[PDB]
């Protein structure tokens, strides 16, 4: 039972409107790659860009607290 | 070779010169100093800006291409 | 006193370049220390990473 | 594999122009190296003594080189024995051979963190993340169970396991130590065995911006001031007739 | 080198005569499900990826 | 005939304790050697450090 | 009468800083000859100080090199003032020949001429130093460079191996290198001083390219002072990048010990080469490139032949500006293609810079210097 | 000059370097020898000015 | 090479497995003798004939 002040900040940038569209696109691409069998298009990039909008705000607000 | 004396030819030319010691480093430094720098960056710019935007746009194009080169939709 | 002041510096200290070389040295000595203390009382002040760490770790 | 993305920027407390490391933050880094990475990853150009001025004191220091036993010179019988560390000794730890780490993983090996921060592309920044960062994967990619899965890390999938969560902790004064706040410090430290210097240059940085603050100007009027001669000159053309 | 039937097919169906050193697979290898090449590259002595 | 010649007026450029032609510039060498060699020990001294 | 211009050493002295005729004419531009020969004594005394520590053997190559940056007292600013100012060095000289080429500086031939000697040397110079603290990029810019003269017809394998003291980059190829990286600088100051001898000749060229024997100044005290300021200017630079910067300059790749099986993905040589590498691989050909490259650098030889306008510099002329500023354009775009990898946009408009630098100088501003003739009816 | 307290490692490396850098500081005084030594011309086995049969 | 290390054993090598690298080593070694032969023989003329006066 920790304080992850990580994810405590994950949830709150992980919600927001870039990472939605990603996250969206994600399961887009997600369920795309999950409904068909013998497909090579891996879904990769999608999380990336989720990643990035998130991470990118993860930085600026999270140190700001950890001690 | 070289050296004063020596050097070449002159005649009927006069010059007023005066001590450091009288006169003042930096007279109007901003005052007159501004103004010309402008003048100076004007008389210059088309001459020197051009090619540099013409690089800065390849630049940041080429950039672009090449990130947006390496992804795939459909196919 | 402002006039005088850079009259009287050049005066007693600055035409003879044996004491104008005798002040720029005698100069640098103090200097070289005012300068170092502010300095490294700035780059304290800016900072307090290390050094009132000691003051909890021994004393012994 | 082939594509990528770059770290963020983390607003580290020497990220700034002069600004110095966090000492205490250093320590906790030290610690977590000790335990954790020390049994995988070499840190051949730190010593005990290089962390005295640094975190702890002389007698600390000692204590926790004597906390491992080394193999000093042969005596009489060309031998070699083990004793209990100096202050002399560095951390050269894990395998011998180099292959002995690729045995123990699978190929695979834990690079030294003497140098890691300056050698990767992206400081702290690149270590922190791919600490923190750590995530499950997407679709259409499985790995080998072996080379876990990394976004932040060159073909997204590759060897480490993430042993930052898997706590082990103990800072005198106390801090929690969750999987961030005891990254922030093992960066914090590796920048330091990196860049031992980092704060001792940024002084003379500050003296150096100083120094030049006052040079410069006082120098260009020197320059100016012989060339006023010059700069003021006035000429006249005065031909015959 | 290990190579699938997948790729030896694929080097057998290469236009031999296009090639700037003009050489069939099969006077490359013994076994065509083994290449052995020395990883330094004709022109400046890399090492090919 | 080069009496004709008169140095140009240099009061734009001359230090302000020598723009009266009606007093000496004696009592202001001191003052304005002073200045500029002050500015020079200044230098020197930082060199020095 | 008076030593300074009698005394057979001062005479040297004086005629060469003191009582030299100089235009009161040139600008900042000409304060590169100076910084150039800081640089050299600058890497030449933090050289050496390197020198003192740094051993050579591939067994402790790497590992002395952080000896000196850890244990050696001071041995960090050292190490780093020795690489920072081996890229001012390259700023300056890169500058240097800049205002030479604007100014049409170059119509000096032998001056000129030794200057392109200076550049070759201190380019081969520093190739080998940045291989010595044996680094990931030491040995494979190294490895990648050298093989280059394996292209040359019937010669190219011998030769390569010749200089490689075996059949790769190996011990022989690194204590080599330590060696002539010690020579080659006292070589280039001598050779430095007979630019010198020969410059002093004619005299400074000047900003109008208008003779200025009607307008001489001695050097003490304008260009001394002038050229005292412009070194604080280098020095603020200098210790801008040392103090806060070290590495911004340096690839982070070079801090990993060699590895002869590695071979990084990322692959590129120093900075101040990009120009050059671009030009180089925007050629798919093996003797193409590098006969390319070669003639990249040995068309600095060129230019006082290509010189075609009745005006030596190019104050007064607009179409040759604009071509000058279109070429210095044209090598920024070859420094940051020789950043990129070879692939999409990249490998065409790398192709494109390459024939326009050599479009540029070898037919683009000889004609510009016609038609501004024509136009002015000379 | 040591580099320590004894003749240690530090004492190999810098003799190299120094007697490396020497001789090209020699040549360059050597120079100067010749330079200065041109002023005169050579003396002679007598002693006595030969100018009069150079 | 020089670390004490290989100091001796870097020196041996050149004479046994570099080529003609003990020619080189041996040259090197008496060329400094007959370079104090010289030396002394020079400072000897100038001493016998004067040409000290310079
Ligand atoms: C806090 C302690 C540790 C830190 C800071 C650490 C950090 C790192 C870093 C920065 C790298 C190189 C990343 C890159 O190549 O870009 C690495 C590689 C690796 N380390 Fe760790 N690690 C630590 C503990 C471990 C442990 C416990 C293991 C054993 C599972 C481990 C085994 C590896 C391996 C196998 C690699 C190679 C990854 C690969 O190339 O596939 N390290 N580590
Ligand atoms: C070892 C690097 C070099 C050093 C130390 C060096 C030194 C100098 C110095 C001290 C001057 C005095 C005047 C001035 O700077 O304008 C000068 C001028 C000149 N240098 Fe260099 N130089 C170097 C490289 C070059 C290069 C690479 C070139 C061109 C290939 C070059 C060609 C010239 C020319 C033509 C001038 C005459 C400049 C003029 O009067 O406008 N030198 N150099
Ligand atoms: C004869 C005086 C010189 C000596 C004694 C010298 C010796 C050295 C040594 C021992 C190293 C390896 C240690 C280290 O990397 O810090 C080195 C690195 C280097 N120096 Fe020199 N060198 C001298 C002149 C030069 C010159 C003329 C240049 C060209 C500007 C130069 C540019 C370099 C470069 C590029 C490196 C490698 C990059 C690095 O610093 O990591 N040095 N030098
Ligand atoms: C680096 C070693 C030296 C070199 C390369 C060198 C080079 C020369 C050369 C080329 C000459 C031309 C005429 C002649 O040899 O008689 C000369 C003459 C002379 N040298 Fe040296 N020399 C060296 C050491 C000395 C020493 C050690 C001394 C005495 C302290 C010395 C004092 C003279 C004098 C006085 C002459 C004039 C000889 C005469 O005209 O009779 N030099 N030297």
């Amino acid at each position: 039972e920790l304080v992850d002040p990580l994810t405590t900040v994950r949830e709150q940038c992980e919600q927001l409107e870039k990472c939605v569209k990603a996250r969206e696109r994600l399961e887009l691409c997600d369920e795309r790659v999950s409904s068909r069998s013998q497909t090579e298009e891996d879904c990769t990039e999608e999380l990336l860009d989720f990643l990035h909008a998130r991470d990118h705000c993860v930085a600026h607000k999270l140190f700001n607290s950890l001690k | 070779g070289r050296q004063f004396g020596h050097l070449t030819r002159v005649r009927h030319v006069i010059t007023y010169s005066l001590s450091p010691f009288e006169q003042r480093a930096f007279p109007h430094y901003f005052s007159k100093g501004i103004p010309n720098v402008l003048r100076r960056t004007r008389a210059c710019i088309l001459r020197v800006a051009p090619p540099f935007v013409a690089f800065y746009l390849v630049y940041t194009w080429g950039t672009q291409e090449f990130e947006k080169s390496k992804r795939k939709n459909p196919a | 006193v402002a006039p005088t002041l850079t009259a009287r510096l050049y005066s007693l200290l600055f035409r003879r370049t044996s004491t104008f070389a005798l002040t720029i040295v005698v100069g640098a000595l103090f200097f070289e220390r005012a300068f170092d203390q502010g300095a490294d009382a700035i780059y304290e002040h800016i900072n307090e990473g290390k050094l009132w760490k000691h003051i909890k770790h021994k004393y012994e | 594999s082939d594509l990528e993305l770059h770290p963020p920027s983390y607003p580290w407390s020497h990220r700034g122009l002069l600004s110095s490391l966090d000492h205490t933050s250093i320590r906790r880094g030290f610690q977590v190296y000790k335990q954790v990475c020390s049994s995988c990853h070499s840190m051949d150009y730190v010593a005990y003594r290089h962390l005295v001025g640094v975190c702890y004191t002389e007698d600390e220091a000692k204590a926790l080189a004597e906390e491992v036993e080394v193999q000093d010179g042969p005596n009489e019988d060309g031998e070699m024995f083990m004793r209990p560390g100096k202050l002399s000794d560095y951390f050269p730890k894990p395998y011998p051979n180099p292959e002995a780490a690729r045995a123990a993983n699978n190929g695979a090996l834990p690079p030294d963190l003497s140098y890691i921060v300056r050698a990767r592309h992206g400081g702290e920044d690149y270590v922190f993340s791919l600490l923190t960062g750590y995530c499950e994967p997407p679709t259409g990619v499985s790995l080998r169970e072996g080379l876990y899965f990394n976004p932040y890390f060159p073909g997204q999938a590759i060897g480490m396991a993430p042993p930052i969560y898997n706590e082990v902790l103990e800072f005198d004064d106390g801090t929690p130590a969750t999987m961030s706040q005891v990254a922030k410090d093992v960066c914090t430290f590796l920048r330091w065995a990196a860049e031992p210097e980092h704060d001792h240059r940024k002084r003379m940085g500050l003296k150096m911006l100083l120094m030049m603050g006052l040079l410069l100007p006082l120098v260009y009027a020197m320059k100016r001031h012989k060339w006023s001669v010059l700069k003021s000159r006035k000429l006249a053309y005065r031909p015959p007739k | 080198r290990h190579r699938t039937k997948k790729e030896i097919d694929q080097e057998a169906a290469v236009e031999v005569s296009q090639l700037r050193d003009p050489q069939h697979d099969l006077e490359r290898v013994k076994k065509p499900e083994w290449v052995i090449l020395i990883g330094v590259c004709t022109h400046l002595g890399c090492v090919p990826i | 005939s080069h009496t004709d010649i008169k140095v140009p007026d240099f009061s734009d450029y001359r230090r302000p304790e020598v723009l009266d032609s009606t007093k000496s510039s004696k009592e202001s060498s001191e003052a304005r050697k002073g200045f500029s060699y002050l500015v020079t020990a200044t230098t020197t001294v930082g060199v020095a450090y | 009468t008076n030593i300074r211009k009698s005394h057979p050493l001062m005479k040297i002295v004086n005629n060469a800083f003191i009582d030299l005729p100089a235009p009161s004419n040139i600008s900042s531009w000409w304060n590169f000859g100076s910084l150039l020969g800081i640089c050299l004594i600058l890497q030449i005394l933090t050289g050496l100080f390197l020198a003192m520590h740094y051993t050579s053997d591939t067994t402790t190559a790497f590992s002395s090199v952080t000896h000196i940056c850890r244990d050696v007292n001071y041995g960090w600013i050292i190490r780093y003032m020795h690489a920072n100012g081996a890229s001012m060095f390259f700023i300056c000289l890169y500058m240097h020949v800049g205002r030479g080429l604007y100014y049409g500086s170059y119509t000096f031939l032998e001056t000129w001429n030794i200057g392109v000697i200076l550049l070759l040397t201190v380019m081969a110079t520093a190739f080998m130093g940045y291989v010595l603290p044996w680094g990931q990029m030491s040995f494979w810019g190294a490895t990648v460079i050298t093989n280059l003269l394996s292209a040359i017809p019937y010669i190219g394998t011998n030769l390569v191996e010749w200089i490689w003291g075996g059949f790769s980059v190996d011990k022989a190829t690194l204590t080599r290198f330590f060696a002539f990286h010690f020579i080659l600088p006292f070589i280039i100051m001598a050779i430095a001083m007979v630019h010198l001898l020969f410059l002093h000749e004619t005299g400074s060229n000047n900003p109008t390219g208008i003779s200025s024997d009607v307008d001489k100044i001695p050097f003490h005290p304008y260009y001394t002072i002038k050229d005292i300021l412009g070194a604080l200017l280098l020095i603020l630079a200098l210790m801008l990048l040392v103090l806060f910067a070290p590495d911004l300059l340096g690839d982070p790749d070079n801090y990993t010990p060699a590895n002869p099986l590695n071979t990084p993905p990322h692959i590129k040589p120093e900075w101040y080469f990009l120009f050059a590498y671009a030009i180089l691989r925007s050629i798919p050909n093996k003797l193409g490139g590098v006969l390319a490259l070669a003639f990249s650098i040995l068309i600095l030889a060129l230019i006082p032949l290509l010189h075609t306008s009745k005006q030596r510099s190019m104050m007064f002329r607009p179409l040759s500006q604009c071509l000058f500023w279109a070429l210095v354009a044209d090598l920024l775009t070859l420094t940051w293609i020789g950043g990129q990898p070879v692939e999409h946009p990249y490998i065409t408009i790398g192709q494109l810079a390459s024939v326009l630098y050599f479009l540029l100088i070898l037919v683009l501003m000889p004609t510009a210097g016609t038609i501004e003739n024509k136009l002015l009816k000379w």
